[PDB]
């Protein structure tokens, strides 16, 4: 799996591939690793699926009663915090390695990363997952401060078209999506859409 | 579970609960006994022999143990549950210690599961 | 290591069982007894692991004595077998279980005599003559051999006395005396221990 | 914690006159790979007393909510009570050792810093709960690289000076950045006083590599 | 996977007269092959008349040592007096045995006045097994310590030795000897050792250095 | 640990060694391992000190509330009976005791073995610790119920010295104690230096 | 552990002019005793001798195989072997089974065949010698044996006053191991004179 | 164990503690670490101590042998490269970590190697348990060109670093100066560690132990 | 470790950090890991260091009695089978990830992979070593075919620099070293010398 | 589990073993002898592994016989002693170690009657007297509680009768019937098997 989340001023951009496997064996090429936690709210999830669609979906529950309770949009930070709690709480016994990333009316947007251990830390953009390794020296290169909506949105579909590249526990179709106060819009790379890197020579 | 008090003391200092209790005893089937050298002896009264009845199925006697036994006077129903308790004590005190059960402990052991009864919740 | 050995004839139950307490590579105890009462037609003999044997028996007697005490009459042999049965295998998994072997002897004055025989995992069989222990391999083939169903106590104890000097001349462990006992419809009567001349 | 995953490597801590200084860098590592390079591994609780604490971030962060807390609910009684050095060092010792105890550790080795009543306050804490009190305080590598050059001058000079101190955090800070392979050089200074707790943003050491230059010779 | 224990060295010693008692322990305080710190004594005051010295595991110690301070407490508010040194033991003995099946890794030496003003010693192991001795020493150089007071203070091994009592002061010489040659031998002991003397007039602390190596 | 107990027409007699390990290293040779449980009731200390030491302690108590409670002396059988049942609830646990009660009740002298591992027997003869086998060759030749107070107080003495003999385990002084109807008397502690410089002195 | 598999302790002290050697007596088999009268110090020519602890076969292989050994090179120099010299032998010798050693820690003793010079030495069971001027302790009572040592070890003593020295240190560090002992034997090297004694111990 | 060697001006500086350890127990307060190779090279030798015996010398005397036949002075590569081909030959099995410092035709010559076979040609290196402690001082206070006294109390203060700091190095600090002149191979450089002044007396006085068997032997 | 080989027409370029720790305890942060091979063929090493430099003076010694043999210069193919052939045939006894590079009078400028299990694979360039995983998706996304000396001697400049920011086993100062028929030209680049990428902020 | 026992006289020295052949739980031999005759004065009583016991007893026995035929006259048992200890102890550390614990005893006619104890491991001691399995840890107290330096024959077989009888009695292995022999200036001499009647 690689995930990855930018954040760019009026919002964030979110990108996972689709792969998902047991073994060597893809059950799902075609995987949505990106999900709805609120409104404007999302994370990106890697690890056991079981765990992080389980853990999710509690999120979800606890988060959409908070905000009913309050009659108010949610904080991302809040969303991050319930990941937290539950991957901290049973970190002996969850493989999830989170990205929270959407937009606050009050924050405005927020990328979030809490990996395996529970622990919860703000960043200007986050990667996870087996692939994102490879693309720690790309991405350390190329992130500029200041980046559009636009340039972000293909700042992560070139970082995850790398990683896809070369981890075999990742590929499929890059999945996006791109969230800030005026709403939620998700598109998906196919094939050629996929940014592509000519393979070395003679 | 139930939890009211139902033995409680009286303006003069008395626990009615029991002294009703004793009332019942009163109202029951006389019951006598003597102690000797060689054999102790007991009888129960008023065994309202109804002919058409079965005299082994309540005879108000009962053995404990093979070196006790016992006779009551009372609410029949009662008497059961104390006696078949008093049975499996019995037994018990073989099992924890080696010896079998004494003339007093096994009194005691009756009349501790009677006092308990008159100070707990619910009984 | 503890033996026990039962043979059952047409009108009794004749059983025995080694002395011997073993710890290590010693003989602790001299004059060990394996057997115990339950009613007075009823043996339970029982072998096994050191706390495992007191406690069930004990367990198991108790339990019919106090159902003695309830109901004024006896548990028939083959009711209690089946009673000790439903204990050690409700026991069996549980988190107290016990590991014990045993054979239950016992006469009723309308069945006639009994002996049963049991797993440590709780199978119940009832049979003629069996026995538990290293000693058994060395000797069940003995009473295949000799056994009738019509066997008399006099013959009986001369069956028991030849397993027994095979015990003596094939087993490796010591084993110098037996305890012996027979249960007819007058109860359960001792019997001279079946001992060897060795210093 | 039964593995750790997100760790922080050494975290040092000496007393000067006046108060006392603890020094960690700012490195959130997940094996051998600097992962986190931008996190604080310090925490002021409340002005007299300040925490550093190496081992599982996301552990040491659990202590920092639990800690807030508790400097929260102090103020709120405004009783004119309020916790000091030692009592901080003095539950944490009693909280970790809880937890040593029910075989589920906090993966962290701590050091308490603080200034109260004139004096200096420097305290160290397992996850195994072995606690005790000194002069000069190194954790992880930082035992074996830093405490021997921070004991050698405090055995010719008990008493330093805030800066004398912060001098010899800088000289450590940079041994430690030369051999620990999980260090960082990029790393913060907190430092309590009689005016308090200050936490000093991201800093760096001047490292010299004209060694690389003796290959042949 | 995950020990609950360490071993942080240090020994313990204690001797008992006529009229005094003597709890000795180096102050290291160690970890692996490194010094946790050099001021570490293992000596601790109970009351006015004993003193009780841990070593092993300074977790166990520590929390040891804050059960034993409060469960005094106790005793004194619920019978109006304090707890003798035999009463002491007795109790230290089951706070032990608590822990049977997850020990606390320590070896105790208590050190006071018995109710008849003499001197006494109590040893125990982890779990609670103890008793009392005319002098003892647990911990690492504890091996190292032991043959020579058996030697000198129990006059063993040697023939028409005058059996003279334990003088103070021959005492807390034997004591800073065998701290002396163990701070030789064994990487544990070193630094320094402090000494706490128990008699009708109290308790009296002395510091001895020794190698800081 | 060498230990042993043996009854005759006397009552009991009980000795043992006073030698405690840890590992090779002797840690003491002071230990008393016939533990005093009440002045009628005897046990003694094999296996585990603490596990030892504890329990009985913990059965002095129990003896003692029973006492109270039924104005009689508890049997020996019921003492014996009583450790072996708080013992047994701990099988697999790592508790390490072997002993020996002994007393003399309205059945006469009484000595019983009891374990750790389950075990509670009767017997005229007992020996338990490391140095257990070699106590026995000399006690085992040598025991009558017959035996003469002076005599049977020999054979043991001289029993637990064999032992400290062989057994590396076992040594220090020999304790030894007398069990009487009334109550059990301390008889004798010697060294085993003493002891030594007289069985071939 | 193999080395204490039979148990015992061996010493060795520095005088002024002499040398002392002493050597636990008991051979045991774990727990159990099997003799009282067990020799681990072997004379190795006049005025030197070498003392083996550990385990007993190696004991008795690496002395025998030892003595092979000193006595041929004794047949081709044409001399008696200076003390430095048979501890580099046997420090060849144990290491020559460096990935299969023989459990052993030998301790040296003795005086220059042709000086006064006293000297001694121990060594690793795979060779590596430590050479004193004190003293030097093998077995399973290290500790013990050290503890003595430096509590009753004095610069200088006449033979008398280092056999009482290393009498008592033996004596009572073996009093405190309980696979050390059944007696001690001692073993005072003088220009003119052996002196060996048996001394008087517990035998528990 | 603590050794350390650096590379000043003239020469090469070798440090080393003097303790020797069985397990937690000193063994021995004064061994000799600094090993002789040719007179112009030596080695420290940290971790078992008979491989660091044996191992310094057979190179110390195939070198006795090589230059007996080239006529010229060894070179410091050359034991370097014999010592490191033998230990990696023996896969790590000879547990000897090495700090060779010499002089050569070439220069000083300062090479760290490690018991599986790899070496390292630095101006300053540190082995054993107290290498962290000492490397510190390196660290902190290390020089180029220093001057003879300049270094030769650089390593006796980081030898002091070990000594104190890891509990498997202790007592004194022994020294070894090697220039394109000189040898000085200062035996005790330091002696930070002295045994406690005996409080009490215990001389053992003849007639105490008591004797059970007698035999005396005259010598010639 | 980190270390890479480029290929430009007439040469090689080639580098490495100097980093070789042990655990965590960094034992030489100023280790030379481009090791001189022949007189214009070199290796970079990762791995057991005592495997790989006891194989490369085995090579070295193999390759230079070979070309004094055939009075000729060797050529970069030889050398790289030399060590296939060693690490191969003791693949179960040795740890060692080699790339050789060098120039060739007769092939020109080259580079070899010879990993793990003992194969051995020609490329335009190279990466080996723990930290080389950080930088795949960098030099994926940055390798251009036509580069000059300078741009490659800057390529993996970058390379080293990102990959030695991320990887604990890896750091110190980055060495490089160019070949071509001229000769070989080694430089070193300390401190501020190694490119520099700003650690993400707010 | 094998048993073997030597009591060195002033002028003789008495040795015995047992003569069971234990298999699983069953004696498979009732009439096994463990002594070995090596020369006229010499013996070398033999424990162990299966195998293990005869191929080396046989080995040291034919080489000591080898000897000789080679030199006219036999070995000294003192010399025998260090010679098996040679083999066992040079294939300790070989592809062929010998697990064999045993016992020589032997008389020479100028030193005297002797005892050998020797370890599977070769540590070889001389001794007065001396028993190997687990007999060993019930019988040696008692030796050492009645044996004097001067015990003649008479008393020896009597001392010898108590350990074996101790044996009957807390050893839990069977063993019955035990071996006898005594070598005096006159040789090796037989003896009748101390035996126990036990079917
Ligand atoms: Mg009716
Ligand atoms: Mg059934
Ligand atoms: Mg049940
Ligand atoms: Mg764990
Ligand atoms: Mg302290
Ligand atoms: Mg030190
Ligand atoms: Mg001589
Ligand atoms: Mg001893
Ligand atoms: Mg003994
Ligand atoms: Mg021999
Ligand atoms: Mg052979």
């Amino acid at each position: 799996t690689t995930i990855m989340a930018v954040q760019f001023d009026g919002g964030v951009v979110l990108g996972a591939d689709s792969r998902t496997t047991t073994g060597s064996y893809i059950a799902n090429r075609v995987t949505d690793k990106l999900t709805p936690i609120h409104d404007r709210i999302f994370c990106c999830r890697s690890g056991s699926a079981a765990d992080t669609q389980a853990v999710a979906d509690a999120v979800t529950y606890q988060l959409g009663f908070h905000s009913i309770e309050l009659n108010e949009p949610p904080l991302v930070h809040t969303a991050a915090s319930l990941f937290k709690e539950m991957c901290y709480r049973y970190r002996e016994d969850l493989m999830a390695g989170i990205i929270i990333a959407g937009w606050d009316p009050q924050e405005g947007g927020q990328v979030y990363s809490v990996p395996m251990g529970g622990m919860m830390v703000r960043q200007s953009f986050a990667i996870g997952g087996s692939g994102s390794s490879y693309i720690y020296g790309y991405v350390d290169a190329t992130y500029r401060e200041g980046m559009t909506k636009e340039e972000c949105l293909q700042f992560t579909a070139n970082a995850l078209a790398l990683a896809m590249e070369r981890d075999g526990s990742s590929g499929g179709v890059i999945r996006l999506a791109a969230i800030a106060e005026s709403g939620v819009e998700r598109q998906v790379l196919l094939g050629d859409q996929i940014p592509k890197f000519a393979v070395a020579t003679l | 579970s139930y939890d009211r008090a139902i033995t409680v003391f009286s303006p003069d200092g008395h626990l009615f609960q029991v002294e009703y209790a004793q009332e019942a005893v009163k109202k029951g089937s006389t019951a006598v006994g003597v102690r000797g050298r060689d054999i102790v002896v007991l009888g129960v009264e008023k065994k309202s022999v109804a002919k058409l009845q079965d005299e082994r199925t309540v005879r108000k006697i009962c053995a404990l143990d093979d070196n006790v036994c016992m006779a009551f006077a009372g609410l029949t129903a009662d008497a059961r549950i104390v006696i078949n308790r008093a049975r499996v004590e019995c037994q018990s005190h073989r099992l924890t210690v080696e010896d079998p059960v004494t003339v007093e402990y096994i009194t005691r052991y009756i009349a501790s599961l009677k006092q308990r009864y008159t100070q707990s919740n619910g009984r | 290591m503890e033996y026990l050995i039962g043979i059952q004839g047409p009108d009794y139950v004749l059983v025995a069982s080694d002395r011997v307490a073993a710890s290590n590579i010693v003989q602790m105890k001299d004059d060990h007894d394996k057997m115990f009462k339950m009613s007075e037609k009823i043996l339970l003999l029982c072998v096994g692991e050191a706390g495992d044997t007191v406690q069930f028996a004990e367990y198991i007697q108790k339990n019919v004595q106090l159902y003695k005490m309830r109901n004024g009459y006896e548990l028939s042999p083959t009711a209690a077998a089946n009673f000790t049965r439903r204990n050690l295998a409700d026991c069996l998994r549980s988190r107290t279980p016990y590991h014990v072997n045993l054979l239950l002897a016992g006469y009723d004055e309308h069945e006639g005599p009994a002996l049963y025989y049991m797993d440590y995992l709780a199978a119940l069989a009832k049979a003629p003559f069996a026995a538990h222990g290293y000693g058994a391999f060395l000797t069940l083939s003995i009473l295949d051999r000799y056994y009738t169903p019509t066997i008399s106590r006099e013959r009986a104890v001369e069956l028991l006395r030849k397993c027994l000097e095979e015990l003596q001349k094939r087993f490796i462990l010591n084993l110098p005396t037996f305890s012996v006992r027979i249960i007819d419809k007058n109860g359960i009567h001792d019997l001279d221990n079946i001992s060897f001349p060795k210093q | 914690t039964q593995n750790p995953m997100v760790t922080g490597t050494s975290v040092l801590g000496v007393k000067f006159e006046g108060g006392v200084v603890i020094a960690a860098d700012m490195l959130g590592s997940y094996g051998s790979l600097a992962r986190f390079r931008n996190i604080s591994r310090i925490m002021r609780v409340n002005n007299s007393t300040m925490l550093g604490a190496s081992g599982d971030y996301a552990d040491f962060q659990y202590l920092k909510q639990v800690l807030g807390q508790m400097v929260i609910d102090e103020e709120l009684l405004g009783d004119g009570h309020s916790y000091s050095p030692r009592a901080i060092h003095s539950w944490l010792t009693r909280a970790m050792y809880s937890r040593r105890s029910k075989m589920n550790p906090l993966w962290n080795t701590m050091v308490i810093g603080g200034y109260a009543d004139g004096e200096s306050f420097l305290g160290y804490v397992d996850m195994l709960g072995v606690a005790y009190e000194a002069p000069s305080l190194a954790t992880g590598y930082g035992a074996y690289l830093a405490q021997p050059l921070l004991r050698e001058v405090l055995e010719k000079q008990p008493v330093l000076s805030q800066t004398e101190a912060r001098d010899l955090v800088e000289r450590c800070m940079r041994v430690l950045y030369y051999r620990d392979a999980r260090s960082y050089n990029r790393f913060q200074t907190a430092t309590v006083t009689e005016k308090g707790v200050e936490i000093e943003g991201p800093l760096s050491t001047e490292t010299n590599w004209d060694i690389a230059h003796m290959i042949s010779g | 996977r995950f020990s609950p224990y360490v071993f942080n060295g240090g020994t313990i010693l204690a001797i008992a007269g006529e009229d005094f008692a003597i709890v000795a322990s180096d102050t290291r305080l160690s970890e692996g092959f490194s010094i946790h710190t050099r001021d570490s004594p293992k000596c601790y005051k109970l009351t006015d008349k004993t003193v009780i010295g841990c070593s092993g595991f300074h977790g166990d110690c520590l929390t040891l040592t804050k059960i034993i301070e409060a469960r005094l407490k106790m005793y004194k508010h619920s019978n109006n007096k304090a707890m003798t040194t035999g009463a002491i033991a007795a109790m230290l003995s089951t706070i032990l045995y608590s822990r049977r099946f997850f020990p606390y890794y320590v070896y105790n030496i208590i050190g006071g006045l018995d109710e008849e003003g003499k001197g006494a010693v109590y040893s125990f192991d982890p779990v609670g097994s103890y008793q009392r001795d005319s002098f003892k020493a647990g911990g690492s150089a504890s091996a190292m310590l032991q043959p020579l007071l058996d030697n000198q203070v129990g006059f063993k091994n040697m023939q028409n030795v005058e059996h003279v009592p334990l003088s103070l002061d021959r005492a807390m010489r034997l004591v800073k000897d065998v701290f002396i040659s163990a701070a030789e031998r064994d990487v544990y002991t070193g630094d320094a050792l402090r000494i706490c003397i128990v008699t009708k007039e109290g308790i009296r602390e002395e510091t001895v250095s020794l190698r800081k190596d | 640990t060498t230990t042993l107990a043996f009854k005759f027409r006397h009552g009991v007699i009980v000795a043992a060694d006073s030698r405690a390990t840890a590992g090779a290293y002797i840690a003491s040779q002071t230990v008393k391992k016939v533990i005093e449980i009440n002045p009628y009731l005897l046990g003694t200390m094999a296996g585990g000190a603490a596990d030892c030491s504890f329990w009985e302690r913990l059965l002095a108590r129990q003896c003692r509330i029973y006492e109270l409670r039924n104005k009689e002396r508890i049997s020996v059988a019921a003492a014996s009976k009583l450790l072996a049942n708080m013992v047994y609830q701990y099988k697999g646990m790592g508790l390490s005791m072997g002993t020996m009660i002994c007393g003399w009740d309205k059945r006469g002298p009484g000595l019983y073995y009891v374990d750790s591992e389950g075990n509670r027997i009767s017997g005229a003869t007992f020996s338990v610790g490391s140095g257990s086998v070699y106590a026995y060759g000399v006690m085992d030749r040598g025991y009558s119920y017959d035996l003469e107070v002076e005599q049977a107080y020999d054979l043991a003495r001289r029993a637990i010295y064999q032992a400290t003999y062989r057994d590396a385990y076992s040594g220090g002084a020999v304790n030894l104690y007398h069990v009487r109807e009334d109550g059990w008397i301390r008889v004798s502690s010697d060294n085993v230096a003493d002891l030594h410089e007289k069985y071939s002195g | 552990s193999i080395m204490s598999y039979n148990g015992g302790a061996v010493m060795a002290m520095k005088g002024k002019n002499c040398v002392a050697i002493a050597a636990d007596r008991r051979f045991g088999i774990q727990a159990q005793l099997v003799t009282t009268d067990f020799q681990k110090i072997f004379p190795m020519g006049d005025r030197l001798y070498i003392g083996l602890a550990g385990l007993a076969t190696d004991v008795q292989t690496v002395a025998q195989r030892l003595k092979f050994r000193l006595n041929l090179y004794e047949l081709k120099e044409g001399r008696q072997i200076k003390p430095y010299t048979l501890m580099s032998m046997v420090a060849n010798l144990l290491y020559e089974k460096r990935f299969g050693p023989y459990y052993t820690e030998p301790v040296i003793a003795g005086l220059d065949p042709k000086t006064f010079k006293p000297f001694i030495c121990s060594l690793d069971l795979i060779g590596c010698p430590m050479v004193t001027d004190d003293f030097v302790v093998s077995g399973t009572c290290a500790e013990q044996m050290y503890g003595m040592c430096e509590s009753l070890w004095e610069p200088n003593m006449d033979p008398d006053h280092l056999f009482e020295t290393i009498s008592q240190a033996m004596l009572n560090a073996v009093d405190r191991d309980a696979v050390s002992g059944m007696g001690v034997i001692v073993h005072i090297i003088e220009k003119d004179k052996i002196t060996t004694r048996t001394l008087k111990a517990r035998m528990d | 164990t603590t050794i350390a060697g650096v590379v000043y001006k003239d020469g090469i500086v070798l440090g080393a503690d003097t303790r020797a350890t069985e397990g937690m127990v000193v063994a021995d307060k004064n061994c000799s670490k600094i090993h002789f190779i040719s007179p112009n090279i030596y080695c420290c030798g940290a971790g078992t101590a008979a491989d660091t015996d044996m191992t310094t010398q057979l190179i110390s005397s195939n070198l006795e042998l090589h230059s007996l036949s080239t006529g010229r002075l060894p070179r410091v590569v050359t034991a370097n490269r014999m010592l490191k081909q033998m230990l990696f030959r023996y896969r790590g099995y000879i547990g000897a970590a090495l700090v060779l410092g010499g002089v050569d035709v070439t220069g000083p010559h300062l090479y760290s190697i490690y018991p599986h076979g790899s070496t390292d040609k630095l101006p300053y290196v540190t082995m054993g348990s107290g290498s962290l402690a000492a490397m510190a001082v390196f660290e902190d206070k290390f020089r180029p060109d220093m001057e003879e006294e300049e270094a030769k109390n650089l390593v006796s203060e980081a030898i002091a670093a070990g000594i104190f700091n890891d509990l498997g190095s202790g007592s004194n600090i022994d020294l070894c100066v090697i220039s394109k002149n000189k040898l000085d191979f200062l035996r005790p450089y330091t002696v930070p560690n002295k045994k406690g002044t005996r409080l009490g007396r215990y001389r053992c006085e003849k007639g105490t132990t008591a004797v059970l068997t007698e035999k005396i032997t005259p010598l010639e």
